[PDB]
């Protein structure tokens, strides 16, 4: 399920910005 | 309102308050969050008795990571806005180290905390607060402001139940169009990712990654990579939860929509696209401005300066040198 994809992938948790 | 709110918003815009007042004014009790450059710290200004909510950036590193403009962007729209869905900035100050923005303290923890505990919300608590970030956007888009960072992680729940808008990091004030990378993966337009340019479309498909994420419990694109995530935001297409209404689908599909002409938002109708959207036929947007309706939950509060609402964080002392740095770099702070 994508329930199930989304808690076994790493961006569970706080989620930082990105800057280049 | 949004007439008055111009005039009051370049008054200090044009000239910003500066130095209002200063570390040793507060006692340090436990860090809210961090971030790359410091964190924000619930305190107490011992003079009146009040909890705030403190902000402490490190000069050096924000110089390291040329962050300069970004923070220097942050405190002066934050000491200028005024919205009752915008965190209020207090004071704020600097010393020979740090830079300090003293805030509202926002007890009742961030979305993201309730909304992965929780797994999803409901489509009228999503749509509860979806509304009070269509007019956030109403109000910082009339300033010519962009936001860039729309995220649970960045949406304090105050006591009453209503959203506080913090983290303007990325905040800019922009006519026309802007070019930088920046933002949270999960949540850039592709226009952003395609280094177009692009303007203040892309906080509306920010909305609909939020809406999404607070429906479905999970955004619309993740992958364990940013860049596995920006593949899909630019060529995949954007599918729904069997549960999802067909209402709340509609509205998603005009938000996460690439095409620049068409998405909502960014319409000669504008804000009103999605404000008269069958999706939120049940929103008193009046109402909800005036904070008049009752939020679908209420944050547990066990008296002020209580952070149980707060995950915990590794302290550590604030320094602060004998030495000034990047003085030049922050003279306008
Ligand atoms: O602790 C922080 N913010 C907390 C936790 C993160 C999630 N947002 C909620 C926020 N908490 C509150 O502001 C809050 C306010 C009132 N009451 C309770 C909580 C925080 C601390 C430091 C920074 C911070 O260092 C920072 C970094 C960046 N970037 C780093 C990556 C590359 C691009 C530039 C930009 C601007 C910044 O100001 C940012 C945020």
């Amino acid at each position: 399920t994508t329930y199930a994809d989304f808690i076994a992938s790493g961006r569970t948790g706080r989620r930082n910005a990105i800057h280049d | 309102f949004l007439a008055k709110a111009k005039e009051d918003f370049l008054k200090k815009w044009e000239n910003p308050a500066q130095n209002t007042a200063h570390l040793d004014q507060f006692e340090r009790i436990k860090t809210l969050g961090t971030g790359s450059f410091g964190r924000v710290m619930l305190v107490k200004h011992m003079e009146t008795g009040n909890h705030y909510a403190m902000k402490i950036l490190d000069k050096q590193k924000v110089v390291k990571l040329k962050q300069i403009e970004h923070t220097l962007n942050e405190k002066r729209i934050l000491q200028a806005v005024n919205f009752p869905f915008l965190v209020k900035l207090e004071f704020s100050f600097k010393d020979n180290s740090n830079l300090y923005m003293v805030m509202e303290y926002v007890p009742g923890g961030e979305m993201f905390s309730h909304l992965r505990r929780i797994g999803r919300f409901s489509e009228p608590h999503a749509r509860f607060y979806a509304a009070q970030i269509v007019l956030t956007f109403e109000y910082l888009h009339s300033l010519d402001l962009i936001y860039r960072d729309l995220k649970p992680e960045n949406l304090l729940i105050d006591q009453q139940g209503y959203i506080q808008v913090t983290d303007f990091g990325f905040a800019k004030r922009v006519k026309g169009r802007t070019w930088t990378l920046c933002g949270t993966p999960e949540y850039l337009a592709p226009e952003i990712i395609l280094s177009k340019g692009y303007n203040k479309a892309v906080d509306w498909w920010a909305l609909g990654v939020l809406i999404y994420e607070m429906a479905a419990g999970y955004p619309p694109f993740f992958a364990d990579q940013p860049i596995q995530i920006y593949e899909k935001i630019v060529s995949g297409k954007v599918r729904f939860p069997s549960h999802f209404s067909s209402d709340l689908k509609d509205l998603l599909r005009n938000l996460l929509q690439v095409d620049l002409t068409k998405r909502f938002g960014n319409l000669k109708n504008g804000v009103n696209d999605i404000k008269n959207h069958k999706w939120f036929a049940t929103t008193d947007w009046i109402a909800i401005y005036q904070r008049k309706v009752e939020a679908p939950f209420i944050p547990k509060f066990k008296g002020p300066g209580d952070t149980s609402n707060f995950d915990d964080y590794e302290e550590e002392e604030i320094r602060v040198s004998i030495n000034e740095k990047c003085g030049k770099e922050f003279s306008e702070f």
